[PDB]
Formats: C-alpha cells, structure tokens, sequence
C-alpha cells in the first residue's frame, strides 16, 4: 500500500564510526543515516521527510584496508573585498609539513542492502503537496535510474548502484542468525544543534529495524 | 552562470609500462592491488591530483582557473580574480577557483549544512586483470652521511608493474553543477585534461603512463535517463584473438562499447 | 569498542586484578571498623601496617579526596572520627557534630549495605578516635566503598559533579561527555611503534571535525566509560599480562568475555612457542576439550589488532567469534600449512610472524607489508580467503631470494624454504581449491608439478656435479622457469646433459640415476608451456620443494 | 609549547585543551592534571604553576619528577620509568 | 639561464654484442630480464648514470657542470657546502623558516650542478636541502626481441688469499646476451624546466650525451655496446601538440625480411619512422 524498496550495492563502502573518524573505520551494515542520504540523492523536496523502516543485508561482512595520503584542515573564508587590494594567492599546500595527513580507513567490501522508507509532510509542506505525489516520482525515477546526483556508499568515492524491488525483498546470508552489533548512530539531531542519537542495533534474520527517529522517546 | 544541463557517465581507461601507478602507502610503496581480486587498484584522489596538476599547468592563472588545493609545484608569479553572506564568498569561490568550482570543498562554515559538494565524481580505478609488481633492486654511488661511510654505497629497491590497464568510472551531476557554475567550457577543459592528465607527470618512478580510451554517455535529461551500472557494461574490454600469456602492450586488449540505451548519447573521445 | 567497557566492568568488580575503579585515589587509611548488616559495630581492625621504624597507616584505593579547607567539607565514606564516630580528640564538640551532619547528609546522595552504615551513623580500642577510618560489613569480603552500591553513588555524585549527552558506548542519556579521553601508553608496554602516548580518537586537526562539533565531543561518550575502556586497553598492553602479541607493525591483544583458560593458550596459538597436544588435536580437527576439560567453548572471545602512527593509533582488525569456532577455524589453517619439514629444527607448527617474515624484504621484521600482516590474524582467524596478495609476494621473494652462505649459516640458505612451501600450499588450498600433497606426489602427472619435480632433480644433478659450487640454478633461473618454462628448460636440460656427463666419468658413475628420473618426469609432458599462470606457478614451486625434500639423502 | 606564551596564567589551560590530544589526571596527594600533544610533548598543571615536559630527553623526565610533590613521585615511578627508555 | 621553451619526446635505439648492459643484483649478476616473458631490461637509473659520467668526462668538473651523485661523494657535505655559500645556519632535518632562502638553497644546488639540474634529486637528508623533480626523466629499457643470457665460465691463475685449493684453478663466471637491441623512451619537460633552469646548452650537451653515451663506458663486462638511433620529436609549444605514445608509435622495429634465426648485428633489424602530426617535428638525424 506504502512505503518504499530500494536496493543498493557496490564493490566498497565505508560508514565511518563516529568513534574512530580520523584513522575510519566503518560500521558493518549501513546506519540508517547512510539510507536517509541514499534515499535523499534520487529524490528529495524541503516539503518532505524520509523515514528508514527496515534495512536488509544480503551479503557477509567482509572487511579491508585502505591508506590514502588526505589534508590535515578545512580551507578558510577569505574576504572577496581584500583579495586584490593587492594580489593574493590563495592556496592550500598539501605536501607541506604537518599539512600532509595520512589516515588508514578499514572499510567494507562487496556490500548489498534492500532499503524500506516512507515518507511524511513537514511544516514547510506546500498546500498542495501530497504524499502520493512524491512518492510516485520517486518510483518513477527510481525504476528509470535517474537521480539528483549519484548515490555512494558514505564517501563519494564509493558510488551506489540502485533499483526498485518490485517483488519480494531477496533472502539474506544471515537468516538464521541474531547478530547484535551494539549501539550504532541512529541519525543527526539537526534541531537540538546537531545532536547525535544512537540505538542498540539487533541485526535478526539479517534484517535491523531501527526505531522512528522522529519520535520523541528517541529524541532527548 | 550557465551550467551544465546534461548528465555525464564517462570510462577512462588508461595503462601504464614498467611503472609505479600509485604506490601503496600502508605496504612500503608497493602499488595498490586489490586483496579480493588481485587486481591493480588507483586510487580516485591520484586522478584528482593529476588533474589539478595538469589544469595548473594549462591554464596558469587564467581569470577563472586559479586551483586552491596545490602541492609545492605552486608558481607565485600571477594571479587575477573575476570578482563576481556565507552565500556571496562561495560564490566568488566558485567563479574564480576551478578545482573548487568542480570537485567542491569546505570552507570552515558548518554553519551553512550545505556544503560545496561539487558535480564531479570519480571512484577507484581497478586493473581489467590481475597485475604482478616486480622488484628491481637498484644502488647508488655515494653514501648520504660519514657515519654510514665507515662499502660506500646503498642497495635500494624499486617497485613497477610490467603493464595493466586499468578502467575508472566517474559521474557529472548536471544538478549539483547549477548550484557551483560549472559550465560547458570546463566541461571541455575537464575532457581534455582527462585525455592529458599523465603528459606532463612523468616521473623517475611512474614510468609510461597514458590515457588510451575516453568514452562519455551524456544523458538527454538534466537527471539521467538509464543505470548509470547498467551504461558502464556497454564498455566490455577483453583479450585480442592473438595474445596470449601476460599483457604487455594496449594491443592485447580489445575493446568494444555497445548500444546506448535511447535515452542517452555515447562519445568517444578517444 | 564496547567490548573493552565490558572487559573493564567485570575485571574491576574483582578486586586483585588491578582495575583502578574510576575517580578513586591512594590515600591513608589507618583503622577499618567491622560492623552488622544492621550498624551496631562488631569489631575494628588495624589495617595500618609496620614498617619497623613505624607504624603508617595503610595505603588504600579510596574515593578522591574532596579539597578540604577552613569549612567542612565531608568526604564520601572514608573520613576521621570527628566525622563518623561522633567524637573527635580534639574536644571541639560543635565541628564534630557539623561534620557528622554533613557526612549523614554526603550518605544520601535501599541496599543493605548502606543503610546498616547510616545506623551506625545513628547511633554514633580508642585508639581509632583522631585517625582515617573506613568501614567493612561483616559476612563479606572488601570494604563498603568497594561494593557496586558505593561505587554507582560515587559516579552519580561526580555526574552532578558535572563541567552532558548521549553516551555511544553504554547507550546512557543525560551523562557528561568526555572533553578529552585519557590517553594510551605507548612504546614498550603500549603499542609498538607509536609514540610514548597515543589515543583511539583525536580531533586535534580542523579536517577532523564535522558537524560543528570541536574537540573530542564528536564522539560523545561518557567521562566513565571512556576511563573505563581506557584503562581496560591499557591494561591488556601490559606484558606483564599474557593477553599480548605482536606481529608485523600490529600489537595484538585479546580477551574473553568471562574468565577462561583460553586466555592463556592464545597466545601461543598463533605464536607457538600441552600446547603442542592441544595444536595437533585441533589441527586434526577434534575438539580442544578432549585434550582438557575445562574450555566452555561457548564463551566469547574477543581479538583487536592496532597499528600505530606519528602519533594515534588506528584499528586494523577485530573477530568476535566463540572459543570453538575460532579454534576450530586456526586448526583448519594450520591443517592447510601443513608440509614435510625441511630440517629436524624447523618448527612444525609455524608461527604468523615468522611466515610473515620470510615475506620480507631481507627476512627481518621491518619491511613487512602491514596489509598483508592485516590480512593474516585476520584471514587466519576468519576462515576467510587468503588475500590474493600473498601469492606474488611470496613468489616475488623467491625471484629475489638466493644462497646466502654469508649468514653464517652453516646450509646453504634454501631459496624456496619450508615456511614459503607452507604459505603456497596454505593459498593454493584455500583460494584455488586445488589439492595439494603434504609430501612428494610421484603419481601426480601434472604438469606444473612435474616442471618443478623436472627442476629439482636438474638443480640435485648441478650440486652433484660441482661440489662446493657458489651458486646454483635455483639462484637464477627458478623465476623465469616458473614464469616461463618454454624460453628457459631447453639450456637446463643441456646443462645437466653436461653435468651427468661430467658425473659419469668421475666417481658415481651411476649419473644414470639422475637421467632415469628425468626419463619419468619428462615421459608425461607433451609439450613445454609458454607461459604458466600464478597459481600454476605455485604449484610448480611447490613440486620443486617437494621432489628437493625427496632426495637430500636418497644415496 | 604554549606555556612560554601564558606562563602560569589559567588561559594556558583553555588553550592546551583546545589543542590538546588526549588529556589525562593524577590523584595522589596534590592534584595534577595532564595535557599531552603531539610530537611527544606533555603540559601539566596544578593550581596556577605548571611544567613543560618533552617525552624524548631523559633531563625533561627528571625535571618533571623534580616538580612534582614527594608522594606523587612514588605514584610516577612506574610511568617516569617509561618514558625514561626513550632514547 | 634561460630555460628551454618545447618540449621534447626521444627514441634511443642502442645495442650490445657479447656483453652485459645492466646486471641483476638478485640474480647473481646476470642481466635484467622480464622473467614473465624473456625481453631485457635496462633500468632507467643506468642510463642516467652512464649520461652523469660521461658530462663529468666531457666537462671535467667546469663551472656549473659539476655533478651531484659522484663516485665516494658524502651528499651531506654537499648540502652542507650549499648552505655555507647561501650564508645560513641549517637545521638538521627542517628546510630554512624564511621560503626565500630555501628556494635560494634550492636555485644555487641547481644552478651549479649538472643532473641536480637535468633529473632532480631529493636532498632531505640530516641536512635538508629541499628536492627537485628534474625536467628530463626516462623510463627503462626493453629489447625489442626476448634475450637468451648465457654463463660463460673463467678461471685465474691466482689465489688472494693463503688457501691450497688448487686442485684446480679458482673458478668464476661472466654473464653475457649474445646480442640484443633496446629500446629507450625519454620525455623533456619545459614547465618543469622553468622552475630547474634546464637551458639549451643542457640540451645540446644531453643529446651529445646519447649519442656517445657508450663510446667511453669500455670495460670487461660489457662488451660492445653503442647507440644506434636517436629519434627527437620537437613541439612547438611548452605543452605538448600530441599525446606521446602516439609519437612513439611511429617508430617501428622490426626483423628484416633477408634475416632468419637468432638475431645478431643490427643489420637484422629494420627501423621506421612514421610521418609526424602537424604540430611536431622528428630530428631523426642523430
């Protein structure tokens, strides 16, 4: 009647625990955080909110490591005004002393999910704007492949390829197991100043059913 | 600021002879090679290197070229700013800052939750067949302190791959350009330093290395209009009839691309 | 990791083990009184001990002090008499009867324990009166400050003690998050290669930080839980402990999720050094309870592996399998290595290290690739597929090995060792799923094998032929002829034509052993390959070792 | 090292823990806290005065257990030995 | 010194008769070979040494000519001289603060030696001295057609040390090819021979460094060796008009069609060069 399949698969992929950013190691199934932005970059309006329901594994674990050479700071915001009041380079020395930042990433391999998400009206909805509506064209880019931009697997350097299930969401490698993979980030509370909240995460019969992170129970 | 109003998918594939593509930094400099396959790994932030590098060098300093994120081959001699409140800084980045304009950034402002993502995006590039790095042991005449000079020379060791040829995937979003400005010219400019991302990279340690096919899908529609997965098959690369053994040369290898779906156009840039 | 909290939450709840409860300190403590579940005193006993020139009140790990001054200022369950006892030497009766208010007050901050010691409060040799005091309740072992109660009070205390969010790693809410996390001893009793002190997290670079957050809040966990699991891996890096190992650039550290003996038989497991019967029982594929009873195989064990940099230290790999499966899984990869010793002294169980070493550069511990030491203790423990990478390193060092007699050494050092044939054949078995014999096949009659049995006898023929020579053809030609038998075996064979024609004129004129052998190999090839593939190349190093072994002393 | 710049005014603290690593603490007899850094480099502080320490120089170590009170030398031997193999 | 303005790609064809162009440190001394396929090889690195040697021959240690990777030089002194002629006090392993005075540092190492000039080099050593890329750079070398390196076996006359083994003669062995016929690839760099100031006097001396680059490398392993074809192709912008492999490509080698068996003087081969792109232009007169 509603919601949404999506699935999603790649050779790499790399969910980065909070815990251990800088030197990354990632989590072993997607959070459902990675699902919103997945879901996010086929379709979204500001007249809408994505809401992950269930999220299937379909392969094993399988993990590897990979160092790359990456910067050690963000850029700064110059003034456009004083950039030729006199000429002004601007520009960022990778390779130049503590500048040059190496970090290893242990990150996944071969992965492969089904996404179930619906849908809900913000505030911000317009007079017109129905559920229906939103979520017909997300079908219909889905089955065509289009997307507001590629979906990747955390880091854009890891690109999802996506289809709708139709039928029946395909058999797991873990059905016969329950696997807890302890507490794992849920989403990012944008309203309380970007608050992070975590959930136990049970994956049972290969599928994690993370708790609504609009509800206020799971919000502080 | 006009921008793109098409989708791209492109394949490069390019190979290099007797060289050291990118060196593995967590295995002595070996290069990377992919633990579940075998296969010769390169890593997309080397590609972006190499062609931040190569629009440097091209443009140098033009009004609307200057490159933020350099490596000490840095040149101090010119520079000009086109010159046209979170929003109105990014913006002039992005009119006078080609790498910023295209692959995106961070400019310390969390602040604004929308960042400068950028419409390119390019993912590793692997090896269509398993690659075997060989070991060339070297010396040297001098020896580089006294205390080691008291049998004045050094045995050091050199790593390359005889051949591979490998094939990178990347992705233009026409939507996230018309948020940055990313307009057909640098789309040109992009092509053209993909087809000559390695002239001007040559090295003691890289060897040969060269771009030989570019195949570009440019969708109909400002969203795609077919898998951009279901696209990168089309491009099927296989062994001539007449080799045999280890690949040595871009002559054992056959390549083909296939019929686009309707929906999309198919280039050859190469 | 979670693990660790754990591991620290049930090493600390026992007292011995050396778990430094969180936000407790050395102090003196000098008299312990013994009193009834219901606080009327049974007994007090002096703790303090002797030094000979005195008497010094004892040293005990006891909440922190509270920085005292002019004002009373109670402290949680250890203080004078003027607080507890109701009385003080010092005859000031109106501070005595503050702090015991104050003391009865700090209390308060339904366990039997606590309410038989506010009695006591209630009803308020003489020798204790003026020295620092603690309580004990009879009928258990410890003190009072000790027991879980005591120490959720304490944590409570300091949490409204707060300078707080979501803890990631118990999951709690409205706890104080951890500005900075304490940090991980490095070098000799820390993690090999990283500087004197390191951390699990750091944010101190601005490319570090998302979402606005600064510092290490952008991974919130609790101010107890990040002591607790730093002390728990601090104490693991202990060698002092035997739940320590270090391969390649990794340490390796190891625990289980209850007390078991399998904490100190891995550490051999994959170092060897009973524990020899229990490795060949488990490499047989038995049970390691047969060999003794006490392992519960359904505990948990836990292996974490961390590889150091200038300063922080990442994460290489981690398993979370039970004891059973985990054994079971290091048998089967032992069962894979397994291969006729080349010499008596040569380990029969060898160790990841030393494989991994005879991978290296110059054979030593450095130049050790770490990804292939992650992908080992890792593919070992996993019943996973070897990384394809191992194949042509060990090949690779084959091309570039040779005859060492400078080492030493009094054998000529073999280029194709016992550890290397033990690596090929672990790979070929797991990853190719070819069959591969733990001895000389002469029944095999393929082709690859054969090429190296062919090898082998020519390179016996050469040593043969010239004693005491310099170097043979393993030092040169075993690459190409691997690589390439059909550019190469044509000038091995007329060398050895030459070398058999040499040894039948000389001494050992039956040379006609030698030539029947190649008779027999060279009887089932048709033809010389062009080229071979690596796995194929594998198998020809693999028959070399084998028909080598084979004929050492054959006459 | 920063504790040249502030000397032992408070706002060392603010910003040795702004740039800090990992901080960490000592209860015995006196209070002490511990900042360390990179590139082996330590700030320690009580009260007001503080000691700058390098991890990698044998005099820096015994500086440090040379400021440090009487009783929380006892507590740092094990920890001052450490460091002191560093060579 | 006016850096060079095109850049530059370079074909060099050079032989050896019963000789050893470049031994293998792992293999006892035998040649460089691919073993996966037969073809020699010739690292890049010998080249550029035997190129170093023959400058240091034909310029005798004159006036910014000097080269830097000498036969018992200690590079620290070097660095050390270069930091005493640019008056500063050096840290050991930091760059001078002030960018100036590295690159001063940098500009002088440079300017007065030759292959710090033409090939670059990296100087962070205890005395840091900055690194350089060096505009010329050359890949290895690859004979056209598999080697078959055979063992000669030689004995002396003579013991060095008190041993009575000789029965017989001490006993020994050279490696040699029969005959093989290389093929070097080189690319030149304007942009980088800006910042080098790599002129066209290094230039000319470099393509007079190939052409007789073996005519003084005589000695007791390597036989007869000598540069056959040097093949230049000259653009007319800094940046090049074509991508290089395509211009290598233009230069075939391959088998007369009047020779049979096993190669053995370059009169088995036949060498031919394409026609050039409009952009570029081939100096095939060396």
């Amino acid at each position: 009647t509603y919601g949404i399949r999506l699935r999603v698969w790649g050779d790499y992929a790399c969910f980065t625990r909070p815990e251990m950013k800088v030197e990354r190691v990632s989590y072993d199934v997607m959070p459902p955080s990675a699902a919103r932005g997945i879901l996010e970059a086929i379709h979204w309006k500001p007249a809408i909110r994505w809401i992950v329901d269930r999220i299937h594994v379909l392969r094993p674990i399988v993990f590897d490591n990979v160092r790359r050479n990456e910067v050690s700071s963000k850029i700064p915001k110059p003034n456009p005004a004083t950039a030729m009041r006199d000429r002004k380079p601007l520009y960022f020395l990778v390779d130049d002393g503590s500048n040059r930042q190496q970090r290893a990433a242990t990150l996944l391999r071969n992965v492969d999910y089904v996404i179930e998400a619906h849908f809900e009206l913000t505030d911000k909805a317009g007079a017109e704007d129905n559920a229906g509506k939103h979520l017909d064209i997300f079908r219909r880019r889905a089955r065509a492949g289009q997307s507001f931009q590629q979906p990747c697997l955390g880091c854009r350097e890891f690109p999802a390829s996506f289809e709708l299930l139709e039928g029946d969401v395909p058999l797991s490698c873990y059905a016969g197991e329950k696997r807890d993979l302890g507490y794992m980030l849920l989403d990012i509370d944008f309203e309380r100043d970007m608050t992070p909240l975590f959930f136990k995460a049970v994956m049972e019969d290969g599928v994690i059913t993370p708790p609504s992170r609009t509800s206020p129970e799971v919000r502080a | 600021m006009t921008a793109i109003a098409n989708r791209y998918e492109f394949v490069l594939l390019f190979d290099v002879e007797n060289g050291n593509p990118n060196g593995d930094p967590d295995a002595g400099n070996m290069p990377r090679i992919d633990p579940e396959t075998g296969h010769g790994l390169v890593t997309d932030v080397c590609l972006k290197r190499k062609i931040r590098n190569h629009v440097a060098l091209t443009k140098e300093g033009a009004e609307r070229f200057n490159i933020y994120i350099q490596e000490k081959a840095i040149l101090n001699e010119t520079h000009e700013r086109a010159y046209t409140d979170a929003k109105r800084v990014t913006d002039w980045m992005c009119t006078n800052f080609y790498d910023i304009r295209t692959f995106g950034a961070v400019m310390t402002t969390e602040v604004n939750c929308g960042q400068v993502r950028g419409p390119v995006q390019m993912a590793f590039a692997r090896s269509v067949e398993p690659v075997v790095p060989q070991e060339v042991s070297i010396t040297r005449m001098a020896v580089t302190t006294k205390a080691e000079a008291e049998d004045n020379r050094t045995m050091g060791r050199k790593h390359i791959v005889p051949y591979g040829l490998y094939v990178a995937h990347g992705f233009i979003s026409a939507p996230l350009a018309e948020k940055t400005g990313f307009s057909d010219e640098d789309l040109t400019l992009f092509w053209d330093a993909l087809v000559n991302m390695f002239e001007h990279d040559r090295s003691a340690a890289r060897g040969l290395m060269s771009s030989r096919k570019l195949i570009v899908f440019k969708h109909q529609n400002r969203l795609g209009n077919a898998p951009a997965h279901k696209l990168f098959d089309l491009v099927k690369v296989s062994r001539a009839e007449g080799s045999s053994g280890p690949a040595r040369s871009f002559a054992d290898y056959a390549v083909t691309v296939g019929q686009a779906p309707e929906g999309v156009e198919v280039k050859e840039m190469l | 990791l979670q693990a660790l909290h754990g591991y620290y939450q049930r090493m600390s709840a026992d007292p011995d083990a050396g778990m430094p409860p969180y936000g407790t300190s050395m102090e003196n403590i000098s008299f312990a009184l013994v009193l009834d579940a219901k606080g009327t005193l049974r007994g007090i006993e002096d703790l303090r001990e002797q030094e000979g020139k005195k008497l010094r009140p004892r040293k005990m790990l006891v909440p922190i002090a509270e920085k005292k001054g002019n004002g009373i200022k109670p402290n949680f369950l250890w203080e004078n008499t003027s607080y507890i006892l109701g009385v003080d030497a010092k005859g000031k009766q109106e501070r005595t009867d503050k702090c015991h208010a104050a003391f009865i007050a700090h209390i308060k901050a339904a366990d039997q324990d606590l309410a038989a010691v506010l009695q006591f409060l209630e009803h308020g040799s003489e020798e204790v009166i003026g020295s620092n005091i603690v309580f004990r309740i009879e009928g258990e072992p410890g003190f009072v400050h000790e027991r879980p109660a005591a120490r959720q009070a304490w944590a409570n205390c300091l949490n409204r003690r707060e300078q707080c969010g979501q803890c990631l790693i118990t999951g709690e809410r409205q706890k104080p998050i951890a500005q900075l996390h304490p940090s991980i001893k490095g070098g000799r009793d820390g993690v090999r290669g990283a500087q004197a002190v390191a951390s699990i997290v750091s944010f101190n670079n601005t490319a570090f930080e998302s979402y606005g957050k600064e510092q290490s809040i952008n991974a919130p966990v609790s101010q107890e839980a990040a002591f607790s699991y730093v002390t728990a891996l601090n104490y693991l890096l202990n060698p002092s402990n035997r739940q320590k190992v270090t391969i390649a650039d990794a340490t390796v550290v190891f625990w289980a999720e209850r007390s078991s003996p399998a904490e100190d038989i891995f550490a051999g497991m994959f170092d060897p050094p009973r524990m020899h019967d229990l490795l060949v029982a488990i490499r047989s594929g038995k049970r390691a309870t047969d060999i003794m009873p006490d392992m519960d195989e359904s505990v948990r064990f836990h292996v974490l592996g961390l590889s150091p940099n200038a300063a922080r230290l990442s994460v290489r790999f981690w398993e979370v399998d039970t004891v059973g499966h985990m054994l079971d899984k290091v048998g089967r990869h032992y069962r894979e290595l397994e291969i006729i010793p080349q010499f008596n002294n040569e380990q029969e169980f060898p160790s990841l290290s030393t494989l991994l070493r005879q991978t290296a550069v110059l054979n030593k511990t450095e130049n050790i690739s770490p990804v292939l030491a992650g992908g080992l203790f890792r593919a070992m423990l996993t019943g996973g597929p070897y990384p394809q990478s191992l194949l042509p390193a060990v090949l690779g060092r084959i091309r570039a090995e040779h005859a060492r007699p400078e080492d030493k050494s009094r054998y000529r050092l073999e280029v194709v060792t016992y550890y290397r044939a033990a690596l090929i054949k672990a790979y070929l078995i797991r990853n190719r799923k070819l069959e591969v014999p733990v001895s000389l096949d002469p029944a095999r009659t393929d082709r690859p094998y054969l090429l190296g049995r062919l090898f082998a006898v020519l390179e016996k023929a050469q040593e043969d032929a010239v004693p005491g020579a310099n170097a043979t053809i393993k030092d040169r030609y075993l690459a190409s002829a691997s690589a390439n038998p059909g550019q190469v075996f044509h000038m091995l064979l007329k060398n050895a034509s030459n070398h058999t024609a040499k040894l039948r004129k000389d001494p050992e004129r039956k040379a006609i052993h030698y030539e029947i052998m190649m008779q027999e190999i060279i009887d089932n090839i048709s033809d010389f390959p062009v080229t071979m593939s690596s796995d194929e190349q594998g198998l020809f190093m693999i028959g070399y070792y084998h028909q080598r072994k084979a004929l050492f002393t054959k006459k | 090292m920063i504790a040249q710049q502030h000397k032992d005014t408070v706002a060392a603290c603010e910003a040795a823990e702004a740039i800090a690593i990992a901080k960490d603490q000592v209860w015995d007899g006196e209070g002490y806290t511990k900042y360390t850094f990179d590139d082996n480099s330590v700030l320690i502080q009580s009260g007001t005065t503080q000691y700058a320490m390098d991890a990698d120089d044998a005099d820096s170590i015994k500086g440090y257990a040379d400021w440090l009170d009487d009783e929380a030398r006892s507590a740092e031997a094990s920890e001052i030995e450490r460091l002191l193999e560093s060579v």
